[PDB]
């Protein structure tokens, strides 16, 4: 899918360091973030099943 | 669109911590759900 091209709307902290950076669209749920217990939007619970083309970090 | 954003890098760099503070306030305030006016130096 498509990333926009922005800035992070929320900053953590004041003084935060603007800089465009590569965003999805729509903001993903806190329940999208997380691996081990899928959510009703992905049941993927590790990385293999959520398949990614590059290596992790 | 490379073009547009070229002035929003030159902009959102050179604003002043004053208008960084009042993005802060306002932008939680969106995010919280309270109306953003209102909020507009001792
Ligand atoms: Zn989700």
């Amino acid at each position: 899918v498509e990333y926009v091209k922005g800035y992070p709307p929320n900053s953590p902290y004041i003084g935060s360091s603007p800089t465009l950076c590569h965003l999805l669209p729509v903001k993903a749920p806190f329940c999208c973030l997380r691996l081990d217990k899928g959510c009703k939007h992905n049941s993927y619970e590790d990385a293999k099943a959520y398949g990614f083309k590059n290596k992790l970090i | 669109a490379a073009e547009w954003i070229s002035q929003q890098r030159l902009s959102l760099y050179r604003r002043s911590e004053r208008q960084e503070l009042s993005e802060l306030v306002k932008n939680r305030m969106k995010h919280l759900g309270l109306p953003t006016t209102g909020y507009d130096h001792q």
